[PDB]
């Protein structure tokens, strides 16, 4: 809901938001945007935004 | 406090010196020591001086000044109102814009030395190199006859 | 410039239509106070010098500057994200100047002549060098047709066929091409190992090399060439005479 | 009359005709030395800062 | 993803974040994480008004 | 990555992360500058799924044709070849004129009476509607 | 820019000022608007155009305003042009200066 | 082997880079957590460069070049 | 097909020559003509004036009492100024002017070394109620040089710097004349045609930008 | 006038016959102003030895095909003009070549007369097939740059492309550096190969030498303050 009161038409979203008690679940890049987190994209999925990396043995010791 | 006529101001100098007034929770930890240590009068005053803007430079040329103290009419509560005039002369840079009178624009990418322009046989150099395929396509082709 | 050195910054244009009316550029410091922008550049931002202004924004975190120097770096965008053609290439006055260097032109200067009589061959020379001597003086010009014995272009696919066979040519064997001194100075910018170009570049031939070079080549490689034919196609551009 | 103007163009200082009738003139290169290869339009053009 | 959210959180209105990031900066620190936008804080008061 | 296929602007497959609709978005919107039912006014016609104007009506069933000439307006009776009942498409403009399709035994010609229709074949020229079909 | 009210010669002349005689005997004088800003930060400067003894009539041009030149709107400079590309730094509209 | 000798921004070549990672993405985030360590590392005299860092390099180069090198991991 | 190349001076005026060297290399007239004009129009050094200090004015914005042009336009009139030097020294000139008048470059008055090469350059006009009192700063340079401002200076108030055009030559063009004959022996003729600001000679010019060339061309060794 | 900051002349050697100079920095526009000269001057102005007329036995009218050999005339002609000679008598020196045994005619099979030297005795010059004669005259000169072919008056003798440069390719570029606070001071990249006669420094201090005795002539005129940068 939060993507589409920005989108179009704000009042009838939000109306429609409220009767519906709606709960936006904060996935989709838009929403991201607006609230300030990691968009699900490129490297914000977390397949590439948590990865492990440490230097090898042999270059520890080189 | 006012700067005098005839100086080049620079990027940040101070054109008219004014201090404000200030409340005793305002003061930051180094200015309450210099206040406690020295006991210094209850006209605790902040920097509120008009300085020169970013970019900008060149002579004060005049100044004028209205007060209170005479009869010059100022608005509600302003004691003192000042004006500054700085004069800069600007020369052709980079990035400036030219054009003709036929819709011709263009900004200056290069400032040529006298000697690296494309000269007359005689020795004159060129002023101004307009690029060719501008021309034809814009549909100004009195810019051409003008030449 | 210390503080500067390798320290991306983010140009933009408004309207930012697609993605690249943003990229990534190592900035250098200039005097004065206008932007100085790449002229290859101008048609992903449609830029052009009427008055344009354009945006400087500065990555701060780790993963932007990352992300400046890897996904949105310039050079790392010369094709278009929509249909996969080139974006920095060679346009008006680049094309002008290759078009005018590769033209050839029928009884030119220094041109070759069928050595008929007690007169031999003349329009032959014995590397690019000799002939880039021959044009110092007037007696050869750019788009003249000659024959020069080339070592360090491969030669076409056809020639390189029938005088090397299934041994592949090699950086230095020698071989005849029947073309124009500027036609050997245009495939000298191209890669090494580049089938020779004995062609008149119009804009699709030159939108078609860069096809190849990107279906084949590096990414950097072809960074590398266009802002060869840049260079070569801006200095051949003032010599062309196109006036009005 | 602006074609014929350009062919009684008075001289410079030296007795020289500069532009000739297409209104065209030989450069220099100022920078290399060696001539441009073909006449350039020169003339005397308005600009406006 | 990054980019996009320094720009929008550590350089608009993350009133804590921009001092923290004035502080790494001037110390060769790394540049800390990104917090809450105050316009989304000001979207929210708005919608309970 | 496999069904999008390559990548337009790196000239390998797709990456994961990439944001593809996005992509097309741009792709789709940056040269809308340059077009003149008409032109951008029947992209935004078809992206928004609108009933166009200028309808052209397809078939809904094999079956044999039955179009009615008049001067003022049209009209056409489908009578179906499964064993069916009559379709009816009714009060068509005289202003539009019959698609000229393949028909089944090979020869391409103008709408004819009394031949063979398929199915969501065009019964007139213009535009279809994307609902229909 | 300043025009004569009323033919006369002029009685004196300064950067400050231009007074003139007129035939009856009446003396107007025309102040000079001297390193004047405008509304755009530009600078109306206006200058004499004659000299001490020179007689003027109804309606001529006294002195120079701004973009002014002998009385005529001089907006720009005549410049020596070659139309030729230069190594590119004309490139797309740009312009190439001495 | 067929480039001429890159300058600046671009001293590994972007495709040798792009050899040894997945795609652009894993790479960003790689170099970013090693040029992360890097800076840790010399704010606290954590691993040191593995390879001599120009007069006054970038973490973010130093990192790009041991990528290069092969001295890293990396487990998605 | 050897014969050291010989520079022969043909004078026009007193301040413009031309200047003849015949026996150069095929193709070899244009460049060696060409260097000779970059560093004529560049690198020859003269003299010119640097600040200004006219009495009752503290900037340039303004005018002066009786004078029909403004100090602005007076300083735009001394632009046209030649001047020599020999002093290689931060010297001072005067000017004083009183009643109606024309106030000329032939009023000042130079100190020992320091001449003035067009005593009837139009600079002022003055009434009766005019007075004209300008000191003026000449220096030493070479090439262009912006005004420096008084940041860059100890320089208080009043001073108003100007811009310093110091070069002498005032035009140069090169002609080649290029003997092909069907024989062996091809050469180019180069003649360089020198104007100067009536400051030197162009005999003079032409030896200055000679020995920074040579001084230059000596690198390679 | 005044003193100048005085640049300084860096050699990178890419091959032994091929070099990049660098001079800088320079002030504005000397650049261009030495980069033209010094190129010239390198091209058109070093004095060398080369080949100037051939005479091939066996063929004087026809001057297509030479029967016993794989290679045709001007295909000769052109790897003959690739032969580095040096000579020290400025005559014009002749020179024979010739071979019988069925194999590969190269510069180490010509009789060098006294005072002449061939420094690429390994080129490749022809190939004899079984029962293959080659017997071919070399006309050397010295000369400056490069000269394309003057003839007749005798049968058999054809005039080919004297290119007597020592120096074989020469470019240029001005690139911008900065002294200090001043990003528009020159740099100049001088590219230069040349034949193993002379190595490129010497090819450069010999032009050198040539242009300061040329603008000696301009110097000679007077004694006057110009810019002084030794030191
Ligand atoms: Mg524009």
């Amino acid at each position: 809901w939060l993507s589409a009161a920005s989108f179009q038409e704000t009042t009838r979203v939000l109306t429609d938001a409220a009767i519906n008690c709606r709960s936006d679940k904060l996935n989709g890049l838009k929403e991201n945007v607006i609230i300030g987190k990691l968009i699900p994209a490129g490297t914000g999925i977390n397949r590439y935004r948590n990865i492990a990396v440490q230097p090898t043995e042999e270059a520890r010791a080189a | 406090g006012i700067v005098r006529i005839g100086a080049e101001v620079r990027d940040g100098d101070i054109l008219v010196g004014k201090v404000t007034p200030k409340g005793e929770t305002e003061l930051t930890p180094e200015e309450r020591l210099l206040r406690a240590i020295f006991g210094e009068k209850a006209r605790e005053v902040r920097d509120t001086s008009l300085k020169v803007p970013h970019g900008e430079s060149g002579k004060v040329i005049g100044i004028r000044v209205f007060s209170r103290e005479d009869e010059d009419e100022l608005p509600a509560g302003v004691n003192e109102l000042v004006r500054v005039y700085v004069a800069q002369k600007r020369k052709i840079s980079d990035g400036d814009k030219l054009a003709g009178r036929h819709g011709n624009k263009g900004v200056i990418g290069k400032i040529l030395p006298v000697e690296d322009m494309p000269f007359l046989a005689d020795g004159t150099p060129v002023d101004i190199i307009l690029n060719t395929h501008g021309v034809p396509r814009r549909m100004n082709i009195g810019q051409i006859l003008e030449t | 410039e210390e503080v500067i050195a390798e320290h991306p910054v983010l140009l933009n244009r408004a309207p930012t239509l697609h993605r690249l009316g943003i990229q990534a550029f190592e900035p250098m410091l200039v005097e004065g106070k206008a932007i100085q922008l790449h002229p290859l550049v101008c048609e992903a931002f449609n830029a052009d010098f009427d008055g344009d202004q354009m945006a400087v924004h500065l990555p701060l975190s780790a993963e932007a500057q990352a992300e400046a120097r890897i996904l949105m770096l310039s050079s790392n965008n010369i094709l278009s994200p929509a249909s996969g053609r080139p974006l920095a290439m060679p346009r008006l006055d680049m094309v002008t100047g290759l078009y005018y260097l590769t033209t050839e032109v029928p009884g030119d200067t220094g041109e070759y002549q069928p050595a008929s009589g007690d007169h031999p061959e003349t329009g032959v020379y014995s590397s690019p060098a000799e002939a880039i001597m021959a044009a110092d003086r007037g007696v050869l010009s750019v788009r003249a047709k000659i024959k020069v014995r080339l070592t360090q272009l491969r030669p076409p696919v056809e020639i390189e066929a029938e005088l090397f066979g299934h041994s592949g040519w090699q950086p230095g064997d020698a071989w005849m091409a029947e073309t124009t001194l500027g036609r050997v100075m245009f495939n000298e910018l191209l890669p090494l190992g580049y089938p020779f170009v004995n062609k008149q570049m119009h804009k699709k031939v030159q939108a078609a090399i860069i096809n190849d070079l990107a279906e084949r080549y590096p990414m950097i490689v072809v960074a590398q060439t266009v802002d060869k034919l840049k260079d070569a196609g801006f200095y051949w551009a003032t010599r062309s005479g196109v006036t009005v | 009359e602006l074609q014929g103007l350009l062919s009684c163009t008075l001289p410079n200082r030296d007795g020289d005709v500069l532009v000739d009738a297409d209104g065209k003139a030989m450069l220099f290169d100022g920078r290399s030395g060696e001539p441009f290869p073909y006449p350039v339009t020169v003339g005397y053009m308005y600009i406006m800062k | 993803a990054y980019t996009l959210q320094e720009l929008l959180t550590i350089k608009s209105d993350d009133t804590v974040g921009r001092v923290k990031v004035y502080e790494a900066i001037v110390k060769g620190e790394n540049i800390p994480e990104p917090g809450i936008p105050e316009s989304f804080k000001v979207l929210l008061k708005e919608l309970q008004s | 990555a496999t069904c999008y296929g390559r990548s337009m602007a790196t000239g390998k497959l797709v990456d994961i992360g990439e944001a593809v609709g996005i992509v097309a978005a741009q792709s789709i919107g940056e040269p809308g500058t340059q077009l003149t039912t008409g032109g951008l006014p029947r992209v935004q016609e078809l992206f928004e799924a609108r009933v166009p104007r200028g309808k052209a009506p397809i078939a809904d069933v094999t079956g044999r044709v039955r179009l009615e000439d008049g001067e003022r307006f049209y009209k056409i009776t489908i009578v179906p070849d499964d064993g069916g009942e009559e379709v009816v498409y009714d009060k068509i403009s005289k202003r539009q004129r019959l698609r000229v399709f393949k028909h089944e035994d090979g020869s391409e010609r103008v709408l004819s009476d009394g031949d063979h229709v398929e199915v969501g074949q065009q019964l007139m020229e213009g535009s279809a509607d994307p609902h229909e079909v | 820019v300043v025009v004569a009210e009323e033919s006369g010669v002029i009685e004196e002349v300064s950067a400050d000022y231009i007074t003139v005689m007129h035939d009856n005997g009446t003396r107007r004088t025309y102040r000079m608007r001297k390193f004047a800003r405008s509304n755009h930060g530009t600078c109306a400067n206006q200058c004499p155009i004659v000299d001490a003894g020179d007689r003027v009539e109804a309606g001529q041009v006294i002195a120079d305003g701004p973009c002014t030149d002998d009385g005529e709107m001089a907006l720009g400079k005549n410049l020596l042009v070659a139309i030729m590309p230069w190594e590119g730094h004309n490139y797309e509209d740009a312009i190439i200066l001495s | 082997g067929g480039y001429d000798t890159p300058l600046g921004i671009t001293n590994p070549p972007i495709d040798e880079l792009l050899d040894r990672v997945s795609s652009k993405y894993a790479l960003v985030i790689y170099a970013a957590k090693r040029a992360r360590q890097i800076n840790d590392y010399y704010n606290q005299l954590y691993v040191g460069p593995l390879v001599e860092p120009g007069l006054q390099e970038k973490p973010l180069s130093i990192a790009l070049r041991e990528i290069h090198a092969d001295l890293l991991e990396h487990t998605e | 097909i050897s014969q050291r190349p010989t520079l022969s001076e043909d004078v026009l005026t007193d301040n413009r020559s031309q200047f003849v060297i015949e026996p150069l290399e095929p193709g070899f007239g244009y460049t060696l003509g060409n260097s000779l004009r970059r560093t004529l129009l560049s690198s020859i050094p003269g003299a010119a004036v640097t600040s200004i200090r006219i009495d009752g004015v503290l900037h340039e914005f303004t005018t002066v009492p009786g004078v029909k042009e403004d100090v602005t336009e007076i300083i735009l009139n001394l632009k046209s100024l030649v001047v020599s030097s020999e002093e290689d020294e931060p010297v001072t000139m005067y000017l004083r002017k009183q009643g109606p008048g024309e106030v000329t470059a032939g009023d000042i008055v130079p100190p020992a070394g320091v001449t003035v090469h067009n005593p009837g350059m139009h600079i002022a006009t003055l009434n009766d109620k005019g007075k004209l009192e300008v000191e003026l700063v000449v220096e030493r340079g070479r090439g262009y040089v912006p005004a420096v401002q008084n940041r860059a200076s100890g320089a208080e108030i009043g001073r108003i710097p100007v811009d310093s055009i110091y070069s002498p030559v005032l035009k140069v063009t090169y002609k080649v004349d290029a003997t092909r004959v069907e024989q062996r022996t091809d050469f180019d003729k180069l003649i360089l045609d020198v104007e100067t600001k009536n400051s030197i000679s162009p005999r003079d010019a032409l030896a200055s930008a000679g020995k920074t060339l040579v001084e230059l061309f000596g690198l390679a060794r």
